[PDB]
């Protein structure tokens, strides 16, 4: 990002904190939420197997 | 003679100065 040296943070839409300046080394890093997915379970009958 | 355009001022100095103003001048 073209972070201006006047710029503490970006956000996302939501409001959530996209990307920070460090307090103390002036870098400019991106902050992804830790990695999720939908647990889908895919199965027969119980009747059938476990 | 103002020019035609658009430009986007950035902030450069912050003053923590808490002072009261309603009027000003100009240094030529
Ligand atoms: C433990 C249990 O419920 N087993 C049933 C079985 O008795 C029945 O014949 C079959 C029909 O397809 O479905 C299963
Ligand atoms: C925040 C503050 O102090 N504002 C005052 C205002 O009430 C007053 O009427 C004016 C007089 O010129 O000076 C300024
Ligand atoms: C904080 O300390 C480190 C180690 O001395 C220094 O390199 C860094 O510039 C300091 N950070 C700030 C914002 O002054």
């Amino acid at each position: 990002k073209k972070f201006l040296p006047f710029q503490q943070f970006g956000r996302d839409i939501a409001d959530t904190t996209d990307a920070v300046r460090d307090p103390q080394t002036l870098e400019i890093l991106d902050i992804t939420p830790c990695s999720f997915g939908g647990v889908s379970v895919i199965t027969p009958g119980t009747n059938t197997s476990n | 003679d103002l020019p035609q355009g658009f430009s986007a001022l950035e902030p450069l100095v912050d003053l923590p100065i808490g002072i009261n103003i309603t009027r000003f001048q100009t240094l030529l």
